[PDB]
């Protein structure tokens, strides 16, 4: 159509928050976090074609030559490859990054896939986006049990109401080059607020959206493949670094869906009229790492 | 613990008697409480055979009737089989019902008398009103008064359903007692000369409308028992199908808020999206038209209850339509007369003014698809194809039922329909000649089937000779390989074991996408299934000839191409009384080994050829294609949003675009919902059609009375998932009153719970519904080793057959055909083989199973026996207990809604956990050796014989699979590899779960890959035993599932089960003794 | 009756308005 | 996996076969451009319009 | 406390066990429970306070 | 051509399987038939030389 | 060593519990050997460990 | 992963085969002289009696480029997996042993 000059239009008024809702009315601000949050439910793509599920899991099993029928009691490690809750994640976590909301976990320090499938998103998202004694327990774990035992270095002796993070406090314990340029870039990873078209935003990092923080990540996890893990056995190293080579061998896809996410998610950051704060909430959003996992 | 006092005030309520006796019969596992047991039961039958009071001892011996376990009850008592009237005369002060002649089509399908129709018995026919089923309205009846009876005090809502259901039975029995009773024969028909004085359609409509009343739980039900039973009385041609009707269009006006999706066949993942409903407005005028027939035909609650849910639209109040829609299906057949329903399908306007532009490309796209679908076999040059006629002769048993015929064995006659046994009687007299394919033409007509489901028409069936189906094997089973992934080809794609239950369409729904969904049953006598359809096969044959080197399968080929040449002239013989009509049908019908993949085909073909005139004024996305037998749908997506004017324009010009082929259609056209035979989607929210008629059937099977319980019974329970829900109580006084038996006149026998619902080739339902009930006692093991000891028996007809000449025949062309001089070491294998798949033949199974019921009643009467060892799976679960732990929990909710008809604790376990994700493999077929068994066949072989064959040597191993059809190269391969030992697992998971209907029924449905089941069953990991590990991780989760069915709380658990006893068990693995029935399933999707 | 019927059909128009519809209907 | 000193050559019948195939086909290919060609000319030296 | 059995679940996964063999590690199981736990808190403190 | 099922349990032998596991090398044995060997065969020489 | 820091924990809850209750102690309390002992199965202390 | 690298980073429609790329990556004798050969494997198209020809080498006649790959994948064999567990390596030297 061609519109004459005899035409109108109205325009809406966007003029942004004057009673400053993110300090201190923080009730609406759930209603309204959690309002946006399932309205951005009603978005998110479905992820329309995979690979099938079980000739996945068999090339899964014969890489790990597996008891037989483990498929279905699952030792631990298996848990949760469905479906139905990586697209329950997939939907979760861009929902709450537009909406601004915390997320926490519900997940079991005995399963350890769980622990390894919780770094890339650790690595590739800010930490002070989701709950923080959630990811503190995560993280926590994650140093006891993979990173400080493949070093030899002790366990941990970790406070409560402690102001660094177990990541702070292992950037400077533990030498090596790449690793250390991994945490350097997890330290001072953070979101980038800048006004644009009016409205304030929190941006990735430019080098995160082309996607080659995988490649330090890489980098980390290979160099400890070729360590030893003197004071434990070589089982134990045999499974932990298999379920990394689960994750290596999906490595370019990761990379993929790495700069798919950040792309779809800066580009309805763009359609965005009222401001947007980081600023934690009341409630959180449950997520099985299981679903991590499924996802990748 | 309970069914069997209800057996026993049925029994006091039905005889009443002084004279009418109870004689219970118990059992026990421990010797000496046995040899108590036995006197108990010695002075009890003498004291019944001397009429003495049985009522005195029953206190002294009371730790018998509390500990001991019964069996059946017996029942002596004088009556003359009526019963019904002696207690019926106060419950009939209602009006009778009078009839309408005017309501029908025909004249006589009216409920008029049956003299009026037959004058003479020797041309009446049961058959237009045939209830097809072997239990009798009396028991009906007798079921019916019991069950009111005993909810004559309940002071509830339950007695609020009650006084309803008992306004209706007294509306119902007013109108029977006007007449009376009909009388059943031995066979349960109803013969001329009880309905001689009686209106001819009183039998169906009385059985469908007790089905009816039975089905009422809330008060909008007794509306619709009431707005049916009075015209269910005179219109049996145009009433399910009508009132079903409008709910196409329904489904078309409620807005999805939350959706479900599916990836892989059972992938759910909830979406949250949004889409409207853009509706038009003359969909609403063709819906008023709709009603006002509704109203014309005397309808006036359902009209009102349509009209005031249309205020809102809203989805919460929208189930109930969904279970209006299920009670169309719960009124019965329209079984008019093989002619007249031909008659409904042979009505043909066929014109010359349709494209020639159109047909040309319709059949070039026909032999593309041709030519995907065999490109690889063709050339490749496989063993499979060479052997088409030995792979035939091997996949008969898979088959339909061929015409009567008469053969003899040695020293009998027989009139099978199985199809290889008329090859076997072809072999004997030089007739059996693949190679000549017969005409079909007026020198040979074809016979005729009937598949009927109700609400909707009635297909047809072709009935071929046995060239037909061995020239379409190979190439429609390659065909079918290609269709594995094939995703359009609904009907046929799969990861090897499923069909996509839920659905493609939900990814792509929005407020700018459209669907057009369509049925196309009609789409049979159609001018499009003639000679573009067959010549455009026999097109694509021409280049797959000239895209091979080798003969015999061009010599397969070109006979079946000969076959299509016969196929566009084909005959069909018709009765019509005495006299017999053959009609002209050159075109493609149902009936057929190629039938309906090949129809999936030719409609897919058909909407591709229609499909490319909507481009002519719109851009689309074609996301979605698909087409399952009698429907089709497509979904599309624009470059910008929906409007109404499109869609009416659209659907104008699609239904003028079908115009311009002379196909006639109703063109449906929506956003957000489709409908369709098997099921149907309303706002992101599955339905589903609870539509299996109890006592009324589509066709009269082979099964005895006891296994026709058991569908019902496997039905009822697919209905009451699908939202249809009858009372249970009603259900299980009909498996009582099936499986009683009459040994005199007055002598009659009851069974009792225990049999019934326990894990063996008997069982029947359960004691709590949707749980398969288990043993922890010795007496479930040793009643099982018994019924196992009984269960393999013999066939002395299927012993002289296989004793015949044209066995021997048989057995001499197959070894020529394939080799040769081993005459004596594995052509004994072969016949062996052949026995296997003989069992298939319906009268060796009622031979075998009327002994087995002959030896079972033999051991019912008089105590029992102790079996000797034989392991079965209760003797585990009784060893595997002792080491249990269980602890209270606690689960969240954080699962969504998406099948409102379910029960609400049924959901609440689906509001808790998660909904299925895989399908097992219950028959193997993803095993290397199943990879074998359909390459070289199809055949099933059940798993009760690979179970066995798995556990022998490594000598008979081999002599019964070369007797498989298999050469012995690959075999003796197959051996060297050691698969099967990488398939003991697969097999043993196959067998657990076939014993334990884990893949039927409720447990069908269930993800035992859950992450939140897990937490709960807390069984450390030992590995190097699989079996253990997994049967065990198994029964922990059904015992936490069943704790929360029955209580609805949680538990985890805890089992350090010692390594002792793993070794213990580790041999008492592959000796197991155990079998579940095939007809006591319940597949959720039929 | 029919008379509230009809005004049924009238008032199952009111629902359910989609918007392109009304801006090419004001247009057209 | 299958296979030790066997050797297999083609026979020279079936040569023969492929040759003379192949020789029928290619000179059939050419008398027939040959035939076409000569239409073609002639049309266009004709004003067969 | 923590659970016994998410316990158990914690030491298998570590452990790698072998149900066709005699291992050592199947007897760190023995007597795990609480009430035991107790018995000995209860103990230790008791006999060193008294 | 040799046998094809003592070939293939030359390769049986020579891979050491174990009835309760996965093992990866258990697929290596998919379709080691013959009739796909002559297949093979025709098909390869066929293509590179049409 | 997985639960290391907890048994710290545990350790300095026990000294504090002992050091509590010995608070509320009047009569002097002399480090001698003792007639009679208190058994000690040491799968009573995994489990409290 | 046998000489412990990156999986790799391959775009679907990049203008070089990986073998191309990974000719230059590697370092290994016998690889980088078979992956030259790789590259400048192709047919030879030649006039011949009148008609065309697609001749091979006359050193692939002959087999002995295998001998090149064939001591490629015995320097390969002796190779330690620094950064994949030993039955990944049982399974890959056990199959590729069958060759």
């Amino acid at each position: 159509r061609n519109l004459p000059s005899t035409a109108r239009y109205i325009r809406p008024n966007l003029l942004q928050d004057r009673l400053n809702l993110h300090d201190n009315f923080e009730s609406l601000w759930d209603t309204i976090t959690t309002s946006n949050y399932i309205l951005a439910r009603s978005v998110v793509p479905d992820l329309k074609e995979l690979v099938s599920t079980e000739a996945q899991i068999q090339k899964m099993s014969q890489d790990l030559q597996l008891e037989a029928l483990t498929i279905q009691s699952e030792t631990q490690f298996l848990t949760g490859i469905n479906s139905q809750a990586a697209n329950d994640c997939f939907k979760t976590l861009i929902a709450a990054m537009l909406s601004q909301r915390t997320m926490s976990l519900d997940f079991v320090t005995t399963n350890y896939m769980s622990l390894i499938s919780g770094m890339w998103l650790l690595t590739v998202v800010p930490n002070d986006m989701f709950i923080r004694e959630s990811l503190v327990a995560c993280q926590l774990a994650i140093i006891n049990t993979i990173i400080y035992p493949a070093f030899g270095m002790q366990r941990m002796h970790y406070r409560n109401g402690d102001p660094q993070t177990p990541f702070q406090i292992a950037e400077q314990q533990i030498q090596n080059f790449q690793v250390a340029n991994w945490l350097h870039f997890v330290n001072n990873n953070q979101f980038r607020q800048v006004v644009i078209d009016g409205v304030l935003n929190q941006v990735l990092n430019d080098n995160i959206r082309n996607g080659h923080v995988v490649n330090q990540l890489m980098e980390a996890l290979m160099q400890l493949s070729r360590q030893q893990f003197p004071t434990m056995p070589v089982d134990y190293k045999r499974s932990i670094q298999r379920g990394i080579l689960l994750l290596s061998n999906r490595l370019g896809q990761l990379v993929d869906l790495t700069r798919l996410l950040a792309y779809n998610y800066e580009t309805l950051m763009a359609c965005i009229t009222m401001n947007m704060q980081h600023v934690q909430t009341l409630t959180t959003e449950k997520l099985q790492l299981t679903s991590v996992t499924s996802l990748c | 613990g309970k069914y069997n006092l209800i057996l026993s005030e049925y029994l006091s309520f039905i005889y009443n008697s002084q004279s009418a006796v109870q004689i219970p019969i118990y059992y026990s596992s421990n010797s000496e409480l046995e040899n108590r047991c036995i006197e108990f039961h010695s002075k009890c039958l003498e004291n019944s055979k001397n009429g003495l009071s049985l009522k005195k001892l029953f206190v002294e011996y009371s730790d018998v009737i509390e500990n001991a376990t019964l069996l059946s009850i017996l029942s002596y008592s004088y009556d003359k089989y009526n019963a019904v009237e002696r207690k019926l005369v106060k419950y009939a002060k209602g009006k009778p019902l009078e009839a309408d002649l005017t309501v029908n089509e025909l004249d006589y399908e009216n409920n008029k008398i049956t003299s009026e129709l037959f004058p003479t018995a020797e041309e009446y026919t049961d058959l237009l009103m045939d209830p097809a089923i072997l239990t009798s309205l009396s028991s009906n009846l007798n079921a019916v008064m019991f069950w009111l009876e005993k909810h004559e005090n309940d002071v509830a809502e339950k007695l609020k359903i009650y006084k309803r259901r008992l306004d209706l039975f007294t509306i119902v029995a007013s109108t029977v007692n006007k007449y009376g009773v009909p009388r059943h024969n031995a066979k349960y028909r109803y013969e001329y000369e009880v309905m001689k004085d009686k209106p001819y359609y009183l039998v169906t409509w009385a059985n469908s409308s007790i089905e009816m009343l039975m089905s009422v739980f809330s008060h909008e039900d007794y509306l619709i028992a009431r707005e049916l039973i009075v015209l269910s009385y005179s219109n049996r041609s145009t009433l399910a199908k009508l009132v079903s009707s409008p709910m196409s269009i329904l489904v078309a006006l409620v807005d999805i808020n939350g959706t479900f999706i599916t990836n892989e066949e059972l992938e759910l993942e909830f979406s949250n999206k949004y889409v409207r409903a853009i509706v038009p407005d003359q969909t609403f005028d063709e819906l008023k038209q709709m009603l006002d027939n509704m109203r014309k035909a005397g309808l006036t609650d359902i009209p009102k209850m349509i009209q005031d849910w249309l205020v809102d639209c809203s989805i919460e109040k929208f189930p109930l339509m969904a279970k209006i829609y299920s009670w169309s299906f719960h009124v019965g057949f329209r079984k008019q007369k093989m002619l007249d329903a031909a008659l409904d399908q042979l009505k043909t306007e066929y014109t010359e003014d349709v494209d020639d532009e159109m047909y040309r490309e319709y059949t070039m796209l026909i032999r593309d698809e041709v030519v995907k679908m065999l490109e690889e076999p063709v050339k490749h040059d496989d063993h499979l194809l060479q052997d088409s006629e030995l792979a035939g002769l091997l996949s008969m048993s898979s088959a339909s039922n061929g015409e009567s015929r008469q053969l003899k064995f040695g020293r009998k006659t027989i009139f099978s329909t199985k199809k290889n046994m008329h090859v076997m009687d072809d072999m004997a007299n030089g007739r059996y000649t693949p190679g000549i394919i017969p005409p079909v033409n007026v020198d040979k007509p074809i016979p005729l089937g009937r598949r009927d489901v109700p609400g909707r028409r009635t297909r047809i069936i072709f009935i071929l000779p046995y060239e037909y189906f061995i020239a379409q094997h190979a190439v429609v089973e390659k065909m079918l390989i290609y269709a594995k992934h094939t995703r359009e080809y609904a009907e046929f794609y799969s990861q090897s074991n499923q069909l996509l239950s839920y659905g493609d369409v939900t990814r792509f729904l929005s407020n700018n996408s459209m669907v057009l969904y369509t049925d196309v049953s009609q789409w049979d006598s159609s001018q499009h299934n003639t000679q573009p359809f067959r010549k455009g096969i026999i097109m694509g044959l021409d280049m797959l000839a000239n895209m091979t080197n080798d003969a015999r399968v061009i010599q397969t080929l070109n006979l079946y191409k000969q076959t299509q040449i016969n196929l566009m002239d084909s005959y069909v013989q018709i009765p019509d009384g005495n006299v017999i009509k053959k009609i002209q049908y050159g075109a493609v019908a149902s009936g057929e080994k190629q039938t309906k993949a090949a129809n999936s085909i030719a409609n897919l073909a058909l909407i591709k050829t229609v499909l490319s005139r909507i481009s002519n004024k719109y851009s689309f996305a074609t996301k979605i294609i698909r087409v399952d037998g009698d429907d089709n749908y497509a979904v599309l997506q624009f470059n910008t949003e929906v409007t109404k004017q499109m869609v009416q324009d659209v659907s104008n010009d699609v239904r003028e675009t079908y115009a311009r082929m002379n196909t006639k259609v109703k063109a449906l056209v929506s956003t957000v919902g489709i409908e369709i035979a098997k099921r149907y989607i309303a706002g992101g929210k599955i339905f589903f059609r609870a539509g299996i008629n109890l006592l009324n059937n589509e066709k009269k099977g082979q099964s005895t009375q006891w296994d026709q319980a058991a569908v019902l019974y496997s039905n009822y329970i697919v209905n009451r998932l699908r939202g249809f829900e009858t009372d249970r109580e009603f259900i299980l006084t009909k498996i009582m009153q099936m499986t009683s038996v009459a040994i005199t006149g007055s002598l009659r026998l009851f069974p009792s719970e225990r049999v019934l619902t326990t894990n063996s080739t008997f069982k029947v339902f359960d004691s709590e519904d949707f749980i398969i009930e288990y043993g922890t006692t010795d007496d479930e093991v040793y009643i099982q080793r018994a019924f196992m000891s009984l269960s393999s028996q013999k066939s002395g007809i299927a012993d002289e057959i296989a004793a015949s000449s044209t066995f021997k025949n048989y057995v001499s062309r197959l070894s020529e055909q394939l080799l040769f001089s081993k005459n004596n070491i594995v052509s004994r294998g072969i016949a062996l083989t052949e026995k296997a798949k003989l069992n298939s033949y319906a009268p060796i199974s009622l031979e075998k199973r009327r002994a087995q019921i002959s030896a079972l009643l033999t051991m019912l009467q008089k105590p029992v026996t102790f079996k000797s060892s034989k392991i079965t799976i209760n003797d585990i679960l009784r060893d595997i207990k002792p080491f249990f732990t269980v602890n209270e929990a606690h689960l969240p909710i954080q699962y969504q809604k998406f099948m409102p008809t379910l029960p609400d604790n049924v959901q609440y376990i689906i509001q808790c956990i998660g909904s299925r994700t895989y399908q097992i493999e219950d028959d193997g077929s993803k095993s290397a050796i199943s990879r074998l068994i359909s390459k070289y066949s199809v055949y099933k072989p059940s798993i009760e014989e690979l179970y066995k064959v798995i556990s022998l040597h490594e000598n008979e191993i081999q002599l019964y699979l070369i007797s498989l059809g298999i050469p012995k190269i690959d075999a003796d391969t197959y051996v060297g590899s050691k698969i099967y030992s990488q398939d003991k697992y697969r097999i043993l998971e196959s067998y657990v779960y076939n014993l334990l209907s884990i893949n039927y029924g409720c447990y069908q449905l269930f993800d035992f890959n859950s992450p939140d089941l897990e937490k709960l069953i807390r069984i450390p990991f030992k590995g190097k035993i699989p079996a253990v590990t997994f049967i065990l991780h198994l029964y922990a989760k059904l015992e936490v599932i069943n704790h929360a069915i029955k209580n609805g709380s949680w538990i985890s658990l805890f089992c350090n089960y010692p390594k002792s006893e793993m070794i213990k068990l580790w041999k008492k693995m592959w000796n197991i003794t155990s079998l579940r029935s095939p007809y006591t399933n319940a597949n959720f999707f039929q | 009756n029919k008379e509230e019927s009809k005004q049924l059909l009238e008032v199952l128009k009111t629902k359910e308005e989609h918007q392109k519809e009304v801006q090419y209907e004001i247009l057209q | 996996m299958l296979i030790g000193n066997a050797t297999v050559i083609p026979s020279p019948q079936t040569l023969f076969h492929y040759y003379n195939v192949n020789v029928n086909f290619h000179s059939n290919y050419n008398e027939r451009i040959n035939d076409a060609v000569a239409i073609i000319t002639a049309a266009n030296r004709l004003n067969l319009y």
